RNA sequence: CCGGUUGGCCGGUCGGAUUUCCAACGGGGCCUUUCCUUCUGGCUAACCUUGAGCUUGGCGAACCAGGACUUUUACUUUGAA
């Protein structure tokens, strides 16, 4: 193609790219607030965590680290903050 | 009440917005003794094309945070008592000029005292409830520039009606020309 | 890049456009600053402090919540290390390779990799000496280096 | 090109490609000149009343003649929704 | 590694104008790139360009018309006196009636003919025709 | 611009989606094709038939601009389009070339099959590549009944269509013939349909 | 705002040039947050002044002189020798 708008790519085509190869680079990660079984104790956890994040009230470990996104434990209720 | 918030010799206009502050303060004690420290230097009136002038209220840079804590409430009450105006709180920041080759040395001129930094700070504090998410600068073929700033769609109902006035106050303060855009 | 290898990978953090962040964050500067110096008092480097603030707490990155950086906060509060963190980690990597080489002499690959590790050590030491965070006459030599690790 | 007092010299001012603004040479045997007929109020084409498009051999060999002709036709109003700027 | 961001910009513009494209993205957008593009734009060799502000260095999207044959850089920036301008223009311009040698003099970045009008010289940056 | 009777009627749309002209290629897609509209969970893509209608009426405008109708040339070496280009050549002044394009028909001015067309229309650019390749030697515009995976080099107007199907190829040639006769004025009724059935342009087995 | 060159202008003598003038190019002064340092005197430069429109009494380069504080280069222009 020889004529195209480089300043206004479509939303789909920007979502297809790598995070550094977009127009302005930005993270595709996010934060979550996770609530642990029992005590309410909302806590914010990074999406690609690298640490075994636990709530301050009890050892009720909320996520396990993996190569990419953290695996949230099974009885947990998250909202994408 | 009036003259303590003001700095040096006040003008009738400043006095009037000071009276607006003190008649705000006596009511609603959830802002009383929170906006007791708040105080501005001066006020500039500049005419927009629509007939309705604008109010730039120059606050000190430490004060600015304190204004921002209550800023929607003040601009609402002040615009609701000063008709034919929009209202903004800008921070008076000092530019030190760029040292020439021969000019004798002074201290290092930190980056906050440069013209580019204070100009995008006044661009930042024109639009306070919203956030600038993008910035474009068009270079037209005649030789003149147009800066475009991109605002996020949260709380744009607060400043969607003030945008051409925002343009006029930035043209008066800097000589530049800006356009606003909300990507949607 | 990857100056001591043939790798050409592009993997890094892409920090956001907002220098003032993140508008779900209600905490104050002094609370995360006391959290930072509490973590530093129990002996943690700025990298680990930032990782802990990012995951457990919601702290996107400490330069935008507070005004300054984690190492500046530690240096101003008086818990700065005697040598910088990346230099320390390279020296302890070198001391592990030397202890292995004393044990296993016939590891020519370990000898090669040790030469690379000490080249990286000399490049950082030259830079840190040129900005005077290490005193001039600071030299990395192996018998000193086994003890500078503690 | 002209001399010191008018008198245009450089005979054969040439054609230029409608897509790339490139000179169509005298031996560019891949270049074409599209004539699209004009219509007036009845559904019928008028003989000799054209909108004309020159396309150079370069864009034709690269395969991008069809998109260039789409954009040129849509800009002149003779297409409605074929070409998109945001690609 | 990247030594000359201006050279990379001009090489990208040249590849775009060879391929027939009407636009090109330049990364990383220095000041000298802006002034070089402004010189090309005043003579009518590019058109409108826009500066995208990411916070790292900037990018630029230039719009290309069909008028550019070759924009180049001269590396290193040789020191050029006033007779040297006429030997440089004779070496690297296609004719004596069009094309510009761009050179950074102490009164700003300009082309060689405006430098002759101001009677000023400097270092050579590139060329455009 | 156009008087808005040239919009895609529901009758013509019924013909198009009956013939499966919308059923484009497989996930092979030449990158020069923005004509595709979505995709099917099958892996087969769908063509935007509105764009097919617009490209077809543009090609009809191009055909009608030719002064002498014998100077239009229609090519199909595929059996599914031979009857179509013969019927198009019947209903319009165009000369057909059905079956073998002998090389050197556009070059080689002493050849017995020597044509000098002002426009050539092919059925498949891949199979009829000899005609488009010679047309690039003598400054001749090319209109091709393209698919989403066809080799669109030296094609100037590409009408997107399912050129794997028998009914689709014939319907595209039928609609093209009908539109050039409507613009020429042989069919004065722009709104009323044609007495010729689209089944006349179809391939038959023996 | 202001003058500087090339034009341009009644082709004023039948290829000479009085500028109310269009235009291009090249400088300077001032304001816009713009320190691009000034300790001592004569002289006051602009100058407060000013005679009814040439008057007696404001800012030192405006003219110099005296000392005092000076980030360091490369490059280029002009000139001396
Ligand atoms: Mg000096
Ligand atoms: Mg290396
Ligand atoms: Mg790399």
């Amino acid at each position: 193609v020889l004529v195209q708008d480089l300043l206004h790519p479509t939303a789909a085509s920007e979502a297809r790219k790598h995070k550094l190869k977009t127009l302005v680079q930005g993270p595709r990660s996010y934060f979550l607030d996770v609530k642990c079984p029992g005590c309410l104790n909302i806590t914010t956890v990074f999406s690609h965590a690298q640490t075994a994040v636990t709530c301050e009230s009890c050892s009720t470990i909320l996520c396990t680290p993996t190569g990419g996104k953290a695996k949230l434990s099974e009885g947990t209720s998250f909202r994408r903050k | 009440p009036q003259a303590k918030i003001l700095s040096q010799a006040p003008t009738e206009l400043e006095l009037q917005v000071a009276q607006a502050f003190v008649e705000l303060e006596n009511s609603s004690p959830e802002l009383k003794a929170e906006l007791r420290p708040l105080q501005f230097k001066s006020i500039r009136e500049i005419d927009v094309a629509g007939g309705k002038k604008a109010l730039a209220i120059f606050v000190p840079v430490p004060s600015l945070a304190g204004f921002h804590k209550v800023q929607t409430k003040l601009t609402r009450e002040l615009e609701k008592k000063f008709q034919d105006r929009h209202v903004i709180f800008l921070a008076e920041r000092r530019i030190l000029p760029k040292p020439s080759r021969t000019s004798r040395q002074v201290q290092k001129r930190p980056r906050s005292r440069t013209l580019t930094a204070v100009h995008d700070k006044i661009l930042e504090d024109l639009v306070f409830p919203t956030e600038i998410v993008g910035k474009r600068v068009r270079y037209l073929v005649g030789g003149n520039k147009i800066q475009k700033v991109l605002l996020d769609s949260k709380d744009v109902q607060q400043i969607d009606y003030k945008l051409e006035s925002f343009q006029a106050v930035y043209n008066k303060l800097t000589g530049k020309q800006i356009v606003f855009e909300i990507p949607s | 890049g990857r100056m001591h290898s043939a790798g050409k990978g592009i993997s890094s953090s892409a920090i956001p456009y907002s220098r003032n962040a993140p508008a779900w964050f209600k905490l104050s500067s002094e609370s995360v600053i006391e959290q930072i110096v509490k973590y530093a008092r129990k002996g943690l480097t700025p990298s680990q402090i930032g990782v802990l603030l990012r995951d457990a707490h919601g702290v996107t990155q400490a330069r935008v919540i507070t005004g300054n950086k984690i190492m500046r906060i530690l240096k101003s509060n008086g818990l700065a290390p005697e040598i910088p963190e990346d230099l320390y980690y390279l020296i302890k990597k070198a001391v592990s390779v030397r202890k292995h080489l004393e044990r296993n002499r016939k590891d020519k690959d370990a000898k090669f990799r040790l030469i690379l590790i000490e080249s990286r050590i000399h490049r950082l030491a030259r830079y840190y000496r040129t900005v005077a965070v290490l005193p001039p006459n600071w030299k990395y030599e192996s018998a000193t280096a086994s003890a500078l690790v503690n | 090109m002209e001399n010191d007092k008018g008198q245009l010299v450089e005979l054969y001012v040439p054609r230029k490609c409608s897509a790339t603004n490139r000179i169509i040479k005298a031996d560019d045997h891949a270049s074409v000149q599209i004539n699209v007929a004009k219509v007036d109020e009845e559904g019928r084409a008028i003989p000799g009343e054209y909108v004309t498009y020159a396309l150079s051999g370069y864009v034709r060999s690269r395969g991008e003649s069809d998109d260039s002709l789409n954009r040129l036709a849509q800009n002149d109003g003779l297409l409605k929704n074929v070409w998109s700027y945001s690609r | 590694t990247r030594s000359s961001v201006l050279a990379d910009a001009l090489n990208a513009i040249n590849n775009a104008e060879k391929t027939g494209k009407r636009q090109v993205l330049i990364r990383p957008s220095s000041k000298v790139i802006i002034k070089f593009l402004q010189v090309m734009q005043k003579h009518g060799y590019i058109g409108e360009f826009e500066y995208i502000d990411d916070h790292r260095s900037g990018k630029i999207v230039v719009q290309l018309n069909g008028r550019l044959n070759k924009c180049g850089v001269i590396s290193p920036r040789f020191n050029v006196k006033i007779g040297d301008i006429e030997k440089w223009t004779a070496n690297l311009l296609p004719a004596r009636q069009f094309g510009y040698v761009i050179l950074t003099t102490s009164a700003g970045i300009m082309d060689h003919e405006e430098a002759r009008r101001k009677h000023v010289s400097g270092k050579i940056l590139g060329f455009v025709y | 611009s156009l008087p808005a009777t040239f919009d895609l009627t529901p009758e013509d749309a019924q013909l198009l989606l009956a013939a499966n002209t919308h059923l484009g290629a497989r996930n092979v897609q030449v990158h020069q094709e923005p004509y595709v509209f979505n995709a099917r969970p099958d892996g087969v893509h769908v063509i935007n038939v509105g764009k097919t209608w617009e490209k077809l009426v543009l090609a009809a405008r191009i055909i009608a601009a030719i002064p002498n109708p014998e100077d239009v040339v229609a090519i199909s070496s595929r059996t599914f389009g031979q009857r179509a280009v013969l019927k198009f050549a019947a209903h319009t002044g165009a000369t057909p070339i059905a079956g073998r394009f002998t090389p050197g028909s556009f070059t080689n001015y002493i050849t017995r099959s020597f044509k000098e067309p002002r426009l050539v229309i092919v059925t498949d650019p891949r199979s009829d590549a000899q005609a488009i390749k010679e047309a690039s030697y003598v400054n001749i515009p090319v209109i091709a009944l393209t698919d989403l995976d066809s080799p669109s080099e030296f094609v100037d107007v590409a009408i997107p269509c399912n050129n794997r199907g028998k009914h689709s190829i014939g319907l595209i040639w039928y609609l093209l013939a009908r539109e050039v006769l409507r613009l020429r004025g042989a069919l004065v009724d722009r709104t009323q349909p044609w007495s010729i059935m689209p089944d006349l342009y179809f391939y038959r087995d023996p």
